[PDB]
């Protein structure tokens, strides 16, 4: 947004096997002010 | 005492005393139901 | 004498329990918080 990327996060402790249900809001990490334009990712996989 | 502050941009006139709401790490200053500027969070020592 | 005892003993009970009324005094107070409040949330408005 205006030319900044936002990054918003939360480690959740998990009770049960994969996505329990709850509420948990993400409370910003860090803002930084690029200003580029973004339409594609990809993300990495670690490879041992 | 009543004076005027400006906390990062943030004006006003008032007292300032000590409180107990506890801030996320992240908020800077706090406002009331009614939105208006309540509680503020002192850049320099992180006081509230 | 007794019957009248009886009636006035179900006062207390009628009032609040069964609604109806006693919200007239309710509604005049909520209605005057609620126009105090938006009075004040006005102030926040920029007006173009
Ligand atoms: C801004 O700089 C001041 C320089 O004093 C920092 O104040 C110190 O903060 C540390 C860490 O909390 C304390 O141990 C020191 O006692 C503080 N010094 C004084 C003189 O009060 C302050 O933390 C800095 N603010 C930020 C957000 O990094
Ligand atoms: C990138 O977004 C900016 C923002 O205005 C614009 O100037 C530019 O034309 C956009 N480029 C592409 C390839 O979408």
């Amino acid at each position: 947004i205006d030319g900044y990327f936002k990054i918003y996060s939360k480690h959740t402790p998990i009770i049960g096997r994969d996505f329990p249900q709850g509420f948990s809001a993400l409370e910003p990490l860090v803002d930084l002010p690029i200003g580029i334009n973004i339409t594609r990712f990809q993300t990495l996989l670690a490879l041992n | 005492k009543c004076v005027n502050f400006n906390f990062n941009g943030l004006t006003g006139t008032g007292v300032l005393t000590k409180s107990n709401k506890k801030f996320l790490p992240f908020q800077q200053f706090g406002r009331d139901i009614v939105d208006t500027t309540d509680a503020v969070r002192d850049p320099q020592t992180l006081e509230i | 004498a007794n019957q009248f005892n009886s009636a006035i003993g179900k006062i207390q009970d009628s009032l609040f329990s069964t609604a109806s009324a006693l919200g007239k005094l309710q509604d005049v107070v909520n209605h005057n918080a609620q126009a105090l409040n938006t009075l004040v949330k006005q102030l926040s408005s920029k007006f173009g």
